[PDB]
């Protein structure tokens, strides 16, 4: 789940 | 032809796999706890930035964790950490700005005493060592005190002639991020008494996009500021050790300031953005 996990971390 | 200036990323990393090699012997050594944060040390090259990189890489190795005397001549070296997480949850939910934003703090309390020593890095990390995966993520925080402040420019040329003195100088003085011209037009050390009356600074530029200085540019004009709070008109020399250095007439200009007397508040960015240009983590599989 490497990609979903990047994506949940993603901030702004 | 008066721009308010931007910025470019301060570094991009490149962890050896030794690092991560390194990070696992650490992390054997503290499996029982939360979490560690450990010293780490880098030394900028910044004669050899590839010809096509935008800035200077954070080339991390085993001995980055290591109090060796490996520099080599005209080295900068630059102090940060690593915090390790020994569970992935705690590594995802972290609040990333409030952390680096605790980061910048730190570099400003170092800058005010010395304005040389408000540059670091972080790596936070979680080292997954059954699967052998290393996410992580750089920071480096780069803090705009009061946030309010920014900077009007534009070029100047009429500067050209001084940027080889400062790039001897600044080999010279490895240790240091900033100089100052002095009232016989000499170069020395920053001095808040001196530049009040010349008003001419350099920096250390960590980037290579033309007419674009680093982010970190920003971590030294806020110390400059807090020195000198009326300083409203002055030179900035963006030194490289490649031919792009520039000059520029800066003015402090300022956007919605706080009251006067209040406790000035910063503005701070640097998470490395990853494989996809987005503000993520990166992973290494060994």
């Amino acid at each position: 789940d490497i990609d979903e996990l990047i994506q949940d971390m993603e901030i702004k | 032809s008066e721009r308010v200036l931007s910025y470019a990323p301060a570094f991009k990393s490149f962890l050896d796999t030794s690092f991560f090699q390194e990070l696992s012997r650490l992390k054997l050594d503290v499996l029982k706890l939360d979490s560690t944060c450990q010293p780490l040390t880098v030394n900028l090259d910044l004669h050899n930035i590839p010809k096509s990189a935008d800035q200077v890489p954070l080339f991390l190795t085993n001995r980055s964790f290591e109090k060796h005397n490996n520099k080599r001549t005209n080295e900068v070296p630059l102090q940060g950490s690593i915090f390790n997480f020994n569970v992935l949850d705690e590594f995802k939910n972290l609040d990333k700005q409030l952390f680096l934003h605790q980061r910048a703090l730190e570099c400003w309390e170092d800058g005010i005493k010395d304005i040389n020593k408000c540059v670091s890095f972080v790596i936070i990390s979680f080292a997954d060592l059954k699967k052998y995966r290393f996410y992580y993520w750089l920071g480096v925080p780069c803090f705009q005190r009061p946030s309010s402040t920014v900077l009007h420019v534009r070029p100047e040329p009429s500067l050209k002639g001084l940027f080889s003195k400062c790039q001897k100088w600044f080999d010279v003085n490895y240790s240091k991020w900033v100089c100052i011209l002095d009232a016989d037009d000499e170069i020395v050390n920053y001095d808040k008494c001196i530049i009040r009356k010349t008003k001419v600074l350099a920096i250390r530029d960590t980037s290579t996009m033309e007419n674009v200085p680093s982010a970190l540019t920003k971590n030294f004009l806020s110390v400059l500021q807090y020195d000198v709070p009326d300083l409203i008109d002055f030179k900035l020399l963006i030194i490289r050790q490649n031919e792009g250095s520039f000059a520029l007439n800066a003015t402090f200009a300022s956007i919605d300031p706080q009251s006067s007397s209040s406790n000035p508040d910063m503005k701070v960015s640097g998470w490395e953005r990853n494989v996809q240009g987005k503000l993520a983590p990166r992973v290494v599989d060994l």
